[PDB]
């Protein structure tokens, strides 16, 4: 009954952050050995949690969130940190029980010329409420104009596209993350290891 | 001038640890990636690490990762690379590398194209062995080492660590047909060496051949005579 | 990770003549390749980047092109200063790699070696240990084999090669190749000898001595 992993980190394309993707994993069995034991990750951070012990605990479902974001962003996707990521984006909550995984995939999502596919949001009136997902695309009132859905003077679309090319800088570099959330309700639990 | 000054390396033993320095000038540190880059002896290039700007973002080779940190001190233009359990395949000339910019006037984003500037290198050697001075010993010319009226001696130079040694002959005055060969790392960790020159036959007799060996790294300077020997 | 092979390992030419170096990568890089100058006891210096654009400051007679998986460093009117290692780099795809390298040696034409042998000295001898030297003086080209014989015995594993850089003059090359025993060893037998193959030498050249006669 092996769970669906490598769906989440083997697909072909990622969600950009700002419509982050999130996939329920319920009523299986999953190996993180073959996961955790790999040397093809840049960030493996784990809270609330021994990741050794995850092979013999148990949950009640686990939430495998991705996307991408550039390097130097990394760091924002943990619990308590901000930034436009963080802040606008992609938000953990402070009590975060489960594991960050990133690593560089600048030959799956460089494209030369740009990649403009992948969007952040720029602009947001007010932080994020953690594991929210914002995909409105009405436009921003930066100053006391009603803008009537259309651009101008501090009238900004809120949403901005990565530029990924392959000659980027490392830090400008696009990089695919996946977030584990372990949650135990009272409910019955239906994944956990060997 | 865009200068990069390293330091820090040198003489390790297996499982031992060492931090490179490399203190730029004469360009913005702060808005450049950086990279190590290593060559093995008598090896090619191997890329190490790189950087970012802010230095957020860090990327290795699979040999070295999670023993290798690369980090960087903006305010001090200074970038580091911290080895630890150093192995015996991590024994090479390591250099600090800025790549090319090619960012094009305000964009946020940088971008590289290949290294256009590189430091002069450090040496690192991991080994077993430690430093010691080496033994000169006489190749003799006999009968066995002419060839018509040519004649070749030399001596050998053995047993030594680190690299280097130099070898001069009657204290640089004789150059013309030395060949002085590059050393060789035995199976036993210390290197050897032979310096070799070809003079008259008819001179071995009335002219005397000594030869001068300095190791610097041990403070080692051996002069050995070099005599005619019946064969 | 994605090889860089780089042929051939040698190109042997004259100043004047226009030097092709190859390199084939596993996998497409695109246009996103570079080409290195290397000296010896030097860093690389960068000559071209972007598989055809030229660093600054670099002569017209370098020249690059190519793309995909296929790349070439085309050295105009070969100077003396163009005889060195070039190294071609793909610098998009983790981990960058770098090619093997190419040199280019300067051209002349084949000339025998000078061999001779030497026995190990007497203060060698009383510390344990014995070095016999053959030595090979002024041949081209690089390839060459020594072979030693104890006894007629052919040996392999005991003996290391070591082998000069192109001579600044002749163009020539030397080699040294140590035998090293025990001393015990080295009493065993009576007959040391060094033979030579090279394609300058029309039949192997054998230099020998008996111990205890020298
Ligand atoms: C199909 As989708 C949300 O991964 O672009
Ligand atoms: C940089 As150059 C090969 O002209 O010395
Ligand atoms: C393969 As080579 C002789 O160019 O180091």
């Amino acid at each position: 009954n092996l769970c669906p992993f490598g769906e989440v980190f083997n697909a072909t394309r990622f969600a950009s952050v700002y419509a982050w993707n999130r996939k329920r994993i319920s009523n299986c069995v999953a190996d993180y050995s073959v996961l955790y034991n790999s040397a093809s990750f840049s960030t493996f951070k784990c809270y609330g949690v021994s990741p050794t012990k995850l092979n013999d605990l148990c949950f009640t479902n686990v939430y495998a969130d991705s996307f991408v974001i550039r390097g130097d962003e990394v760091r924002q996707i943990a619990p308590g940190q901000t930034g436009k990521i963080a802040d606008y984006n992609y938000k953990l909550p402070d009590d975060f029980t489960g594991c960050v995984i990133a690593w560089n995939s600048n030959n799956l999502d460089s494209k030369v010329g740009g990649n403009y596919n992948y969007l952040y949001r720029l602009f947001r009136k007010s932080n994020l409420k953690p594991f929210e997902r914002d995909i409105s695309t009405e436009i921003y009132q930066a100053g006391s104009t009603p803008c009537n859905g259309v651009e101008g003077f501090n009238c900004y679309f809120p949403l901005q596209s990565y530029g990924f090319q392959p000659t980027n800088g490392v830090g400008y570099q696009p990089y695919r993350v996946v977030v584990l959330s372990f949650e135990l309700l009272h409910a019955p639990a239906t994944v956990c290891g060997p | 001038e865009v200068r990069l000054v390293e330091s820090g390396g040198g003489l390790v033993k297996p499982g031992g640890s060492l931090r490179l320095s490399c203190v730029a000038s004469g360009f913005t540190f702060s808005s450049y990636e950086m990279h190590w880059v290593r060559q093995a002896p008598g090896k090619g290039l191997e890329w190490v690490s790189v950087i970012s700007e802010s230095g957020a973002t860090t990327h290795y080779t699979d040999s070295v990762k999670g023993r290798f940190t690369i980090s960087r001190d903006n305010a001090k233009n200074s970038l580091f690379l911290q080895m630890n359990s150093l192995r015996a395949e991590d024994t090479a000339v390591y250099y600090c590398t800025r790549p090319q910019s090619v960012t094009v006037f305000g964009v946020a984003a940088t971008s590289y194209e290949a290294f256009d500037f590189w430091g002069q290198g450090l040496r690192v050697t991991v080994s077993s062995a430690s430093t010691k001075g080496p033994s000169v010993f006489p190749l003799a010319p006999s009968s066995k080492s002419t060839s018509g009226g040519t004649a070749a001696l030399g001596c050998l130079v053995k047993d030594y660590f680190p690299e280097p040694v130099t070898v001069s002959w009657n204290s640089g005055a004789l150059t013309s047909g030395v060949h002085t060969f590059p050393a060789v790392l035995q199976s036993s960790g210390l290197y050897s060496l032979s310096s070799v020159v070809t003079v008259p036959s008819s001179s071995l007799g009335t002219q005397t051949y000594i030869c001068n060996v300095n190791h610097k790294p041990s403070n080692t300077k051996v002069d050995k005579r070099v005599e005619p020997k019946s064969c | 990770d994605i090889v860089m092979t780089q042929s051939p390992d040698t190109l042997s030419l004259s100043p004047g003549e226009t030097a092709t170096l190859s390199c084939r990568a596993s996998q497409s890089v695109s246009s996103y390749v570079a080409w290195y100058q290397q000296k010896p006891e030097q860093p690389p210096r960068l000559l071209i980047y972007g598989s055809s654009s030229r660093a600054t400051g670099m002569p017209d007679r370098f020249s690059g092109s190519g793309s995909g998986t296929d790349f070439t460093l085309t050295i105009s009117s070969l100077e003396p200063d163009d005889f060195a290692v070039y190294y071609c780099q793909q610098y998009t795809n983790w981990p960058l790699t770098f090619g093997g390298g190419t040199k280019v040696e300067i051209k002349r034409t084949v000339a025998a070696p000078s061999v001779f042998i030497f026995p190990p000295s007497d203060e060698q001898l009383k510390s344990g240990t014995a070095s016999v030297v053959c030595l090979l003086n002024n041949f081209y080209p690089r390839e060459a084999k020594v072979q030693w014989k104890v006894d007629n015995a052919l040996q392999s594993g005991n003996s290391q090669e070591s082998v000069t850089e192109q001579d600044s003059k002749d163009s020539t090359y030397s080699l040294s190749s140590t035998l090293t025993l025990s001393k015990a060893d080295y009493e065993k037998h009576k007959v040391y000898a060094c033979e030579v193959t090279h394609q300058g030498l029309s039949s192997p050249v054998t230099k020998s001595f008996n111990r205890g006669e020298c």
